């Protein structure tokens, strides 16, 4: 899937 | 560690981010230290906490301290074009010290701006309800429900390995299918950590907006009838005293809707009204005469009020909305990899404007009370 | 600092009369409200009566229509006329007053713009 690799 | 592949690859990866995020991130660090360490030095060293709101504002600036200490990490994270050589329990940390903070900062001011109302409109009522053994209960549950609400950060948040770039990163993994993560993570951040909380500190100050103003506007009531009286001692032809009574009765309307003798008044006021209009000018100033002063008054409060609200809404608001168009696409409203890629390359932007301003509310605060704006300068002359 | 000076205290048989006075001291401007509160032995303080500037009172359920509070805005003092004593009134009655400051931000880390008083006793004996 997708990655939210930001801090929060 | 585990290894997944990225949908979009190519969504928030650009040069512009990797060299000016870092920057924003240091710029933040060095001015949030600086300015929460000070709020920390003159409330719990030179005022030892006495009020209800001094515990707020404390524990508001110890909260900003702790996500302070985590953006180093993310700072460098950020520089390397978002590769994390910190282990997979440094993330864990890092990433709930920025959840903590997000709901804690704001349950903060959501309570701080309850004790506002009480102490501006109920002040003798709501005193014995306000005190420092409440204030502190009220802070470590704040404390335990930010830490509730940052458990998914804690539980889900780990180091995966990209196939597709072979970069070593942490983050939440929206699975396709079968995904161990709950559906709406970032709905929470909305409601609980932004539409909640907001609703209740527009609620807060604007009844305080609205007692202010009906305080203000008695007293300027009574002040135009003060001023006009003398107007008309003062008056030479019944066309002075036909303004000045009439501004009277206008006035002692508007006073009257803020059970006695208003009527009374007034209609003494309008027996006066009868005379001045029948030419007479020197009765009419004897009946005035047998009718009928430094109290504190702020009226730049209002301008105040209006940025406290407004400084609040408009630095979480970039954040909150691209929160969302994330849940959206985690939800499958929406696939495009265009659509992915303005909001990641936006998510970075938006946390430079939302914790920038949250790390200087402590200090924006402190400058209000008047006692604190003098022990702040007498550090720093 | 707004200092609250009080009296009229004393030992009076019950179904009596007294007058607490408190005058409000060291204030450049006018103080906006003023009440007293009584703190029973063995139990928590209560609100008795707050009378504002502009003349509006509020009496608790157990001292009303007995209790007559007032204020007089030029020395800023505020009387409490107490009549019909009873028994249950023996407590330590203080004084509270709220002050401003000049340009008042409506914020105070320091006193909350809330001032007390000393305090004295009103003791009722039933017999
Ligand atoms: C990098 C972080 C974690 C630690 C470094 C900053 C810390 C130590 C903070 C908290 C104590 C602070 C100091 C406390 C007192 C003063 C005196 C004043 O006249 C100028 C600011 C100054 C000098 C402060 C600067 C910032 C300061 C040194
Ligand atoms: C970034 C968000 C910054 C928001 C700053 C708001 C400032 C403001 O709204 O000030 C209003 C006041 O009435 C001015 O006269
Ligand atoms: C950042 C750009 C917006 C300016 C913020 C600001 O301070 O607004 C000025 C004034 O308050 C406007 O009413």
């Amino acid at each position: 899937g997708r990655v939210y690799k930001h801090p929060a | 560690i585990k290894r997944i592949q990225d949908d979009c690859p190519k969504a928030g990866r650009h040069n512009y981010i990797f060299v000016m995020i870092p920057t924003l991130y240091s710029i933040i660090f060095v001015v949030g230290i600086f300015g929460n360490s000070l709020v920390v030095i003159v409330i719990y060293f030179y005022m030892k906490l006495k009020t209800v709101a001094s515990v707020f504002l404390l524990n508001l600036a110890l909260a900003d301290l702790c996500f302070l200490l985590t953006l180093p990490l993310w700072a460098v994270y950020t520089a390397m074009e978002y590769r994390w050589p910190f282990g997979n329990y440094l993330c864990k940390i890092a990433s709930a010290s920025v959840s903590f903070n997000l709901y804690a900062s704001v349950f903060l001011l959501t309570c701080l701006s309850i004790d506002r109302y009480l102490a501006i409109v109920h002040p003798m009522k709501s005193r014995l309800r306000r005190t420092m053994l409440v204030a502190k209960v009220t802070c470590i549950i704040i404390w335990l429900l930010a830490g509730l609400a940052s458990l998914p950060a804690i539980i889900h948040r780990n180091v995966f390995f990209i196939e597709n770039t072979n970069i070593t990163v942490c983050a939440f993994h929206y699975e396709s299918q079968n995904s161990t993560l709950p559906i709406g993570l970032g709905l929470t951040k909305n409601i609980l950590g932004f539409l909640f909380p907001f609703l209740i500190i527009l609620t807060s100050y604007t009844l305080i907006w609205k007692a202010l103003k009906k305080a203000y506007d008695l007293e300027d009531n009574w002040e135009t009838l003060n001023d006009n009286l003398k107007v008309i001692e003062k008056a030479d032809n019944a066309a002075q005293v036909k303004d000045a009574l009439t501004k009277m009765r206008a006035a002692a309307l508007d006073a009257q809707k803020a059970r006695h003798g208003f009527d009374i008044l007034v209609g003494q006021i309008d027996d006066a009204l009868k005379l001045a209009n029948e030419g007479k000018v020197k009765e009419a100033q004897a009946a005035a005469e047998q009718l009928k002063k430094n109290k504190p008054r702020n009226d730049d409060i209002f301008k105040i009020i209006m940025a406290i609200v407004l400084f609040f809404f408009f630095s979480w608001i970039p954040h909150q909305i691209f929160t969302f168009l994330d849940v959206l696409i985690q939800l499958g409203i929406i696939r495009d990899c265009r659509i992915a890629d303005i909001v990641d390359t936006a998510m970075p932007i938006t946390i430079c404007i939302a914790y920038f301003n949250n790390c200087l509310n402590p200090l924006f605060y402190g400058f209000l009370g008047k006692k604190f704006k003098r022990y702040f300068l007498q550090l720093l002359k | 600092q707004v200092q609250l000076q009080e009296s009229g205290g004393g030992l009076v048989a019950a179904g009596g009369s007294l007058r607490l006075s408190c005058a409000a001291s060291g204030n450049i401007f006018d103080v906006d409200i003023m009440g007293w509160y009584r703190q029973a032995p063995g139990k928590e303080r209560e609100l008795v009566a707050s009378i504002t500037d502009g003349g509006s009172t509020n009496y608790a359920d157990s001292v009303k229509g007995r209790f007559t509070i007032s204020r007089d805005n030029a020395k800023n003092t505020v009387y409490l006329a107490m009549a019909s004593l009873k028994p249950e009134d023996t407590a330590v009655y203080y004084c509270a007053a709220v002050a401003y400051p000049d340009i008042p931000t409506y914020f105070d880390y320091d006193s909350d713009n809330f001032y007390w008083g000393q305090g004295t006793q009103v003791t009722v004996s039933s017999l």
